[PDB]
């Protein structure tokens, strides 16, 4: 999940989007 | 700032400036 895709590995504006309302 | 390792309130803090007015989900799971 996010943790694992920003924290654990480094994060992407591409995958923050994905979280957004 | 958002291509890097963000943990806890880094990562909370970069969804709320990147999605601004949309909102976000944080499920750290």
């Amino acid at each position: 999940g996010i943790v694992e895709q920003c924290c654990t590995s480094i994060c992407s504006l591409y995958q923050l989007e994905n979280y957004c309302g | 700032f958002v291509n890097q390792h963000l943990c806890g309130s880094h990562l909370v803090e970069a969804l709320y400036l990147v999605c601004g007015e949309r909102g976000f989900f944080y499920t750290p799971k």
